[PDB]
RNA sequence: UUGGGCUGUUCGCCCAUUAAAGUGGUACGCGAGCUGGGUUCAGAACGUCGUGAGACAGUUCGGUCUCUAUCUACUGCGGGCG
RNA sequence: AGCAUAGUGAUCCGGUGGUUCCGCAUGGAAGGGCCAUCGCUCAAAGGAUAAAAGGUACGCCGGGGAUAACAGGCUGAUCUCC
RNA sequence: CACGAAUGGUGUAACGAUCUGGACACUGUCUCAGCCAUGAGCUCGGUGAAAUUGUAGUAACGGUGAAGAUGCCGUUUACCCG
RNA sequence: AUGGAUAAUAAUCGGGCAUAAGCAUAUUACCGAAGCUAUGGAUUUGCAAGUUUGCAAGUGGUAGGGGAGCAUUCUAACAGGGUUGAAGGUUUUUCGUAAGGAGGGCUGGACUGGUUAGAAAAGAAAAUGUAGGCAUAAGUAACGAUAAUGCGGGCGAGAAACCCGCACACCGAAAAACUAAGGUUUCCACAGCUAUGCUAAUCAGCUGUGGGUUAGUCUGGUCCUAAGGCGAACCCGAAAGGGA
RNA sequence: CUGUCUGAAUUCGGCGGGACCAUCCGCUAAGGCUAAAUACUCCUGAGAGACCGAUAGUGAACCAGUACCGUGAGGGAAAGGUGAAAAGAACCGUGAAUAACGGAGUGAAAUAGAUCCUGAAACCAUACGCUUACAAGCGGUCGGAGCCCUUUCGUGGGGUGACGGCGUGCCUUUUGCAUAAUGAGCCUACGAGUUAACGCUGCUGGCAAGGAUAAGUACUUCAGUACGGAUCCGCAGCGAAAGCG
RNA sequence: AAAUAAGGGCGUAUGGGGAAUGCCUAGGCUCUCAGAGGCGAUGAAGGACGUGAUAAGCUGCGAAAAGCUGCGGGGACUGGCACACACAGAUUGAUCCGCAGAUAUCCGAAUGGGGCAACCCGCUAUAUUGAAGAUAUAGCACACCGAUAGGUGGGCAAACCCGCUGAACUGAAACAUCUAAGUAGGCGGAGGAGAAGAAAACAAAAGUGAUUCCGUAAGUAGUGGCGAGCGAACGCGGAUUAGCCC
């Protein structure tokens, strides 16, 4: 059957990207929390693009 | 300070497990099965000590009866005539005489009869 | 911290001179016209807290 | 110590035979043996009660029955020893 | 106070009469205190609030064989037989 | 007992993986089961789990017992291992 | 003593069995408990001697109450032990009412600990307790579409599965070709069979080394815009902010 | 202090002294600034612990907010030790093999060989000694031959034990459990009445109609003697209170 | 060679397995004393991509890229974890330490426009065939004020403090007043502290003289479905002491 995760590398960036987190006032607190915890990987935009 | 009873914790159970030597299966090496078997063994050993004193008297009485019925008597009559004669010999010595010294036993019987 | 004294028990239950607790009587509030004058005279003088309630009253007054 | 019609039925009535179509117990025997037709799951409707949410020893349609047998108990077959 | 045993309701709060008892610098007053007394089918009558009814078959959590439905057990009221 | 007129009453051609009763053809649904093929199963070679598990050298009958016994009582039966 | 029906797995004086080994009365001896006594020992209160002894009464025990203590880790003083072998692990002997103490042999190769006083992360057998390791079920289920395999050569130590060849079978509006989404090197060659492949493998989408993607015309940007987003100015809202 | 409305006088004025009024007392609103003694640690330098020692101590002693899980917010591990020094096993043999092993050299040790300090228990096997194929059940206990080792030589010790008697595990909850009521596969490690403030009883100690300091201060060899009487309890109680004692 | 009961039970010895215990520390925990309490448009915190004779990671550093310069200290080794085969530098005084400087790619407040962070695309001045395809350097966001050359602020980040908002579980053995609690949470600003601070104040017939903090006063007065509960002030003893401007 059809599962819940149907990947799309533009629907992913339009919802969880760096420019989508930095646009909101409360979405900008996720970045602060992750930098305070020390996450090596920030928002999904940290995944490398195809080269 | 942090206190851990690690060495004596096992040194205490080694001594209780060393007396479960010869038990069938895991009753000799497994701790929670050996401890449950050593305590029951000690409970069985506390009793049977009151029963060793009344299981040997039965054997003595049977041997005295056997040795007395060889002379046309019974244990009841023999013990009656012995107790009402001023003898005062316990059943252990009487059975030892009836088994090892039949001459002494028949001498006692003829003296009390 | 410091043990707080119960106000309901501190407004009543005056402690006597040596070891007792003095209190008032009840039933003398609003139906006094049909009770005999003997009962109303007996229920007027102050009474003492019984020894069965003394422990609770002392625990409330913070005298353990 | 029978086979059918009616009913989920036990029971019961009826039809045709038979020498006979017994009474009961075994967790109203037996669901790690079978079916789920009835009953007590969630949907919907009728009669009635309750203002209402809802309910009925009232009725009707539909609706997942899990497990590789260790010990003993049975049905069969072998090895060891005496 | 009635020949005697029933005719009853704690506390809080509020009302009335008496009282240089106190009355927040002093003098009064507001108010409080003491005595007498009034207001509760608080009737679930030792009265948890001044103020209070139902459904759950969509239900959920914590426990009970302390407690029912099936089966077992004791006894036959009922049943069957003599 | 306890239908009833827009929480609509009574009929209705066509329609319905709807419910109910009956008829023809047809058949293993059945009387009543029988034969055959492949996969699983069985034996051998390779790899190799899980649920479950207080210790166990783990019988039957009548009875007792927290009222239904592998472990208690009396009797009977049973060579050891698969 | 006799007749007065009995329940469903095979039954009963407990059984054998008994004509007394049944019943009624009387007598004697004996058996019979952790009861009583005889011997040894320990302990609690009360009474005396002292600084333990003697006597009397005791000494089952759940909820619960009281009193004496052991081990563990660390600290303060005095006194110690150890490479001629410390702690730890494994056996053995002995002592105490017990918790426990001390000694010997073997492994082990650097710390340890007596007396008095003190502190506490101060003791597990159960919480369908937690983490790690290891058993049982057991060499059992299973080895993942019933489209199918057979033979001969090659490398090789090793071939039912690898390579080659001849046969057989299956799909064929597909199990064929391109390619979007997506994956992001899995692509190609050579070495390897350790782990991975539900088996072995000389094989591989696995491991290690060397390579591989070439655009004026193909797909996107440099061109345009829809739904929708942002939005100076402007209008609202405790703030963040909302509308546009 | 004000969301809304209303709204005063200027020093013989205005406000406060817990409703309010008169007298006394104090102050002078509708303007502003101001160090010290006080709170904390993303940090910095020095130093301690009757603090932990790898399931402990931070989630993280080690390529840790890592590997893994989710779309995302987010959750979140396990993982220390050879040896003094790599001197980390040249070389030979079996083997297809640089799989493993047996030798040979290093070392004090290779049964310290990289799964490397010592290394227990569960668990899986081999050798030796004694028993076991007519015998029914919490597997033990009390008696008891026979056979193997040791020996101060013994009414001494150790191992196995033919045969007989008795005996229905443990915990919890219950009037009552072998119960067919609950729970546990086993072993190792962790795991549950502790501390602070304020009180009360029992024992002990100092002073005694008196007892004790708190904050703080001074000196010093510094998380460790003197001073400090503010204050608390007791010494007299009764009454709602004035008050009396 | 031996033994043999197919196998099982018990005891001893020797093995595999595993990681407990013992010892140790590379790391942590609670604090004491004295400081400091910020970085950023001269471009922050946090990253991406690069940089080595050899280079997969970590560390350091940015196209001047395991480094450059100046002043002091220091005196034989050095080219980080990192060794090995090497190759070089260095008593003319290297390596290293302290302080002060230079360079400092791209993203990120990101600030020339846009965007799917580490990308794309520009305008004006100059130079390069200059001309199409393109390049090298400089300047190009917004708000305020400065009259004008130009200055100030955007953002990030532990706790303390201030202001604006602000629950419920819980307790009352139920519950609505009450408590929990002006707590948790959300938003904005500043400093090493912040707030407060100089009487339209207390007190009572005697008096004190700004604020803050510590001990008593005191679990007192009082408040409360007068229930649960909440709970001052005066006065006294101390640390410090400071008063001024419209």
């Amino acid at each position: 059957s059809k599962r819940t995760f149907q990947p799309s590398k533009r629907k992913r960036r339009n919802k969880h990207g760096f420019m989508d987190r930095m646009a909101s006032a409360n979405g900008r607190k996720v970045l602060a929390r992750r930098r305070a915890k020390g996450r090596h990987k920030l928002t999904v935009s940290s995944e490398p693009r195809h080269k | 300070p942090r206190s851990v009873n690690s060495v004596a914790k096992r040194a205490r159970r080694k001594k209780i497990m060393k007396q479960a030597k010869g038990f069938f299966g895991r009753r000799k090496n497994v701790w929670t099965v050996a401890k449950n078997a050593v305590e029951k063994a000690m409970s069985y050993a506390y009793r049977d000590r009151k029963q060793n004193k009344r299981n040997f008297r039965s054997l003595w009485i049977q041997r005295i009866n056997a040795g007395a019925r060889l002379e046309g008597m019974s244990y009841s009559q023999f013990m009656g005539k012995v107790k009402a004669n001023g003898i005062e010999l316990n059943r252990k010595v009487l059975a030892d005489l009836a088994m090892n010294h039949p001459e002494a036993f028949k001498a006692i019987l003829n003296k009390v009869k | 911290p410091k043990m707080k004294t119960k106000s309901s028990a501190k407004k009543r239950f005056k402690v006597t001179g040596s070891g007792k607790i003095k209190r008032k009587h009840a039933f003398k509030s609003h139906i006094l016209t049909k009770k005999s004058k003997k009962r109303k005279l007996a229920l007027t003088h102050s009474a003492l807290v019984h020894k069965t309630d003394e422990k609770s009253i002392k625990q409330q007054l913070r005298i353990i």
